[PDB]
C-alpha cells in the first residue's frame, strides 16, 4: 500500500513544514532558507541536528530537494 | 507571521501527541485553551524504576520565539518526582532545555528525554541545592505573567 | 494504482542524472545541485569544471555532502524490501 | 557497467516509453537506430525517418555520435544531406546529464522549428568536408 513515509522527510526540521526554498549549510544539512536564517541571526551560529557551526555568508540552495518538493506538492494538490 | 508559523508547527506537534503519545504519558484534553501556549501531559512513572506506580503531571509553556528557544517545562500538580534533577516546587534541571536547547528538538524529544532521566536515575534524592532553590523561588513577584512574549 | 506511482515519482526524484541510479554518497557543487560523489568527480577530472546542470563553475575542493539526499535514499531502499 | 548500466536503462525506457513519435528497430547496445515519424502542425507529418546512435566507451562524459540514416532523410536547416545533425547538445552543449529521451526531444523541437524546409547553407560544401577520411575502422 502507500505510505507517507515521503512526506516525512522533505520536512525542514525547524518549521515542520514542506521545505520552502532549501538551503544547505557547511555540514551538509538542508533547512528553509528563512528558517535557517532565524537561526543564524548575527551572521552565524551552529547547526540545529549537528551543531557543527556554519554562517550564512555560504548558504547554498538545495536544488535537488527544492525540485523534488515542488513536484511532490503537484502530486498531492487535491481538491477538498 | 513568527506566530502564524509558530502556531503551525505547534499545531504539528499537538497532533502527533495525541495521535502517538510516547510510552507512559498522554495529554489532558480537559485544558482547553484552543492549544496555542500552554498544554499539561499526564505522565506515569515506568516499571521496574524508582516512579513505578506514580502519576505525574508535566507543564508546557511556550515563548513567542518557540521553537528557536526552549519551551519551559516542569512537573507540577501535588505528586512531584523526588529525583536529583528536579527541584520540590517541579522545576527541571536539564540543559536541553537551556544551552543544548535546539530549535529542530521537539516536544517529544523532550518527552522522552525525561522519561529517560526518571528511569536512569538510581538514587531516589533530591538536588543538592533544593532547599535554597525553592526559598529563593518563593520570594519573586511573577505572579501575573504576561509572559507569552 | 493505490498512488504506487508516487512510489516512483520519488525513486525519479533522488535518481542522479549521471549514473541516472540513485544517489551513492551524495554530494553538492557550488550552484548546489547534487549528484553521486564518484559521477561528479568523472566530470571534474582536474580539480573543478562545469555542472552538468547548470554550467556553473564548481571546484571539487567545495563539495558538500548532501546530508539530506542520502538520508532519503536509504528511508526508501528501506520502503521498497517490502 | 556503469555505462552499460546506463544504457540498459535509458534502452528499456525507449522500448516501454518512447518518445512522442518514435520506436526502436533492432539488441546491439553499442548501436541503435530509432524510427521517427513527423507529428502533426510540423511540415514533415507523415514522413518516415531514422536515426543511428553510437555509443563510445567514455559516455555519457563524451557525446554519442547521432545521425539521420536510411534512404529517407529530412530537409531542414541543420540536418545536412549525410544525416549529421547540426545540434551544439551534440558537440559542445553535451552533458552527461543529456540523455537519449533528451537529445531524442531536442531534434522533435527541431523539425517543428523551422518556417521553411531548407537545406543547410554548408549542404553541399559539408557533406563534400566529411567525404575524406580514414574512418573508424576496427578500434578507434
Ligand atoms: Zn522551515
Ligand atoms: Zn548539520
Ligand atoms: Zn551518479
Ligand atoms: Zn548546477
Amino acid at each position: 500500500a502507500r505510505l507517507t513515509m515521503m512526506w516525512e522527510e522533505v520536512t525542514c526540521p525547524i518549521c515542520l513544514d514542506p521545505f520552502v526554498e532549501p538551503v544547505s549549510i557547511e555540514c551538509g544539512h538542508s533547512f528553509c532558507q528563512e528558517c535557517i536564517s532565524q537561526v543564524g541571526k548575527g551572521g552565524g551560529s551552529v547547526c540545529p541536528v549537528c551543531r557543527q557551526r556554519f554562517l550564512l555568508k555560504n548558504l547554498r540552495p538545495n536544488r535537488q530537494l527544492a525540485n523534488m518538493v515542488n513536484n511532490l506538492k503537484e502530486i498531492s494538490q487535491e481538491a477538498r | 507571521s513568527h506566530m502564524a508559523s509558530m502556531q503551525k508547527r505547534l499545531q504539528k506537534e499537538l497532533l502527533a501527541l495525541q495521535n502517538d503519545p510516547p510510552p507512559g504519558m498522554t495529554l489532558n484534553e480537559k485544558s482547553v485553551q484552543n492549544s496555542i501556549t500552554q498544554w499539561i501531559v499526564d505522565m506515569e512513572g515506568a516499571p521496574g524504576t524508582l516512579y513505578e506506580g506514580e502519576k505525574f503531571q508535566l507543564l508546557f509553556k511556550f515563548s513567542s520565539r518557540y521553537p528557536f528557544k526552549s519551551p519551559q517545562v516542569m512537573f507540577t500538580g501535588e505528586n512531584i518526582p523526588v529525583h536529583p534533577h528536579v527541584y520540590s516546587n517541579g522545576h527541571i534541571k536539564l540543559s536541553i532545555l537551556t544551552e543544548d536547547w535546539s530549535p529542530a528538538l521537539s516536544v517529544q524529544s523532550v518527552c522522552l528525554s525525561i522519561i529517560s532521566m526518571l528511569s536512569s536515575c538510581k538514587e531516589k534524592r533530591r538536588p543538592p541545592d533544593n532547599s535554597f532553590y525553592v526559598r529563593t523561588c518563593n520570594k519573586n513577584p511573577k505572579k501575573t505573567k504576561w509572559w507569552y512574549h
